[PDB]
């Protein structure tokens, strides 16, 4: 459990990356933050891409898609994902201080399946997922980072993707 | 206390259908799910599917797709399993087991008594099919998975061990491959990580004569070992 | 300026479960918000977006709105008084034909307004997979009064 | 009641800096912007940049990048342009013009009176640099843009025509390449689409003697033709 400080945390500009919500698989609703084409080194980088998900209903599925080192040549070679053990570990902003916490201890009753579509549920595989429980007693905000800001290609530097999850109380 | 009470035994001719019920009590039905597992006489355990207790969403094993229908009645906290186009090889004891609000997250701690129906992918391999040991001495059962069940994000092996005595549902002994469920005697020890796992029974006792299964809950479909019969 | 981005670059590829609907909603309640919509182009990857269609074709000058049960095309500058469109985005035409559209909402909006864009790939068929339909919803609330 | 009032003319030694002011009144300053355009003596118009009236964001022409700074004072509805390291070729009349809350969307209808500063990309080409025509006769001026300025989403050419009489800022005559500004006589006609455009003045009168410019507002930087001086034969 590492408490966290990133360098160049706020000497950067914020573009709000909107999520895509897909509904009705078998009465499944899924929120997705996809950074596949948003972290490539850019002339104006490094920038922050923030994808905020607000959830206030049960069994909501959250999916985060992040590019892999080596998926494209030289474009993601220094990409770093925080927490490395996501989605079992998440970031929280207690005080002004970023701290790693276990999600099941942050949301009582939340459970994680160790696989997503027959790949491991880790950012090493490019995707994490978690379904929020039938009841959430207390509101909580946690974060994930898919950081490519330390990557440089030519004079172009990559971006930092941030997913913020705001869980409102539900299940009364 | 959590209880799952199933409907009585039924006899059906081949080509007919059967619907087994599972009445739950002692917990909030909508906060969990129901998984169905069947066992042909003297054979291993096969996972049939899962149903959400909140919205009735289902996940079926590709084997039974088309034939199996799972439903819930929230007002009565009852789960139903209907199997169509019955064949003679469907003769088995059908079990309901309480699951979590998502499948493939935990093993099965609470089981129904089973319903006998008489009709007129990660592979788990357990090393000894049969084992004979003396009272008070060590028994070892090995379990091999066709791929790793170690989750990198929490460094836990998604492996469980079960004990099934004649005429009874499977009883959960070990989860996370080495953590005993509450009440499980200390002579039961789980070991291993990744793909190779071991169940050890030190100072064997007469009550420990049973069939032992491993189970992975790492990736759907849920799969069990073929079973290790332990005799004296 | 604050920028909101809807990126479908990978979200509309044909899939077994398709056709699926991917909805991207943008809620705007402050001045000078920039909305950027990225929709894949026919030919960007072969066979994946052969029959992709953008709606309205003349976006962002023309947009979609749902008056009760009927979907209609309307000029955005007539939907939001004072809104202006620049014909180019970074020295490329501001049109879905180039893969990206952008518009900056004016400093003052009097009445709440909802309009839509569609990046529809549902007519493309790879193997037995069918492309998805991408829907952008822009919900603008009054600000600046 | 739109008005733009600029500071007085200045003479500067080479290497010094100059700050021109532009006081706006008669409209809501924060709903618009200011674009700066300069004009060397007897020569054409060059776009220097744009500044937002809402948040002070700027967009500068790469030609002047490094030397030019634009600022606003919202409380006083005043825009400022500072040009540094002045060279002899920086001698020009510097104009402020009211712009929209984004640049590159519309042409310039309201201008300042201009400030003389004396120091001791789409290309627009206008066919005749100078033209002499007889009273009562039509004069034709051609303008070619290096790439199309027709927007496919609205089928409009982002092309404007201006008339500048001595001592005055340019006057907007035509926008969308054929739409007359209010008060513009019908004898002034604009035509063309894509890359080739024409301004036609029928029944020439003495009051029409002026310099005429075309301008594209299709893509940044804003660019003007070199100008067509119209005299009487």
């Amino acid at each position: 459990d590492l408490s966290y400080e990133t360098t160049e945390s706020g000497d950067t500009a914020v573009s709000e990356d909107s999520y895509d919500k897909y509904a009705s698989q078998n009465t499944n609703k899924e929120y997705v933050c996809d950074f596949t084409d948003q972290l490539k080194p850019t002339e104006s980088g490094p920038k922050v891409k923030k994808c905020e998900v607000k959830v206030n209903e049960p069994l909501i599925k959250v999916k985060i898609i992040c590019p892999l080192k080596g998926s494209v040549e030289k474009l993601y070679d220094n990409i770093e994902y925080v927490p490395k053990k996501s989605p079992y570990v998440v970031l929280t902003k207690e005080e002004t201080k970023l701290k790693e916490k276990l999600l099941s201890k942050l949301i009582y009753g939340l459970l994680i399946s160790p696989t997503v579509n027959e790949k491991e549920n880790n950012f090493k595989e490019g995707v994490i997922e978690f379904t929020l429980p039938p009841v959430v007693h207390k509101a909580t905000v946690f974060y994930f980072i898919c950081d490519n800001s330390k990557t440089e290609d030519d004079n172009k530097k990559g971006n930092r993707g941030i997913v913020e999850v705001y869980v409102e109380p539900y299940g009364n | 206390q959590v209880q799952l009470v199933q409907s009585g035994a039924e006899v059906k001719k081949p080509g007919a259908s059967v619907k087994v019920s599972c009445k739950a009590s002692g917990y909030t039905f909508t906060s969990y799910g129901i998984s169905w597992v069947r066992q042909a006489p003297g054979q291993g355990l096969e996972w049939m599917g899962w149903i959400s207790g909140y919205n009735g969403n289902t996940k079926y094993a590709q084997k039974l797709q088309g034939r199996v229908t799972m439903t819930t009645d929230t007002s009565t906290s009852t789960a139903y399993m209907e199997l169509r186009s019955l064949r003679s090889d469907d003769t088995a004891v059908y079990y309901c087991a309480r699951d979590k609000y998502i499948p493939v997250a935990d093993p099965f701690d609470y089981w129904g008594q089973g319903t006998l129906v008489t009709v007129s992918d990660i592979v788990m391999t357990q090393s000894p099919d049969s084992l004979a040991v003396s009272l008070g001495e060590r028994a070892t059962i090995n379990c091999k998975s066709s791929q790793s069940v170690l989750y990198s994000s929490n460094n836990k092996n998604y492996l469980a061990w079960y004990q099934q005595k004649p005429g009874q549902p499977p009883k959960l002994l070990i989860y996370w491959a080495s953590t005993r469920e509450s009440g499980v005697p200390d002579r039961f020890s789980g070991s291993g990580s990744g793909t190779d796992f071991t169940l050890t029974i030190s100072s064997l006792q007469a009550e420990d004569v049973a069939v032992y299964y491993c189970q992975q809950y790492y990736s759907a479909p849920i799969t069990f070992g073929q079973g290790t019969r332990l005799e004296i």
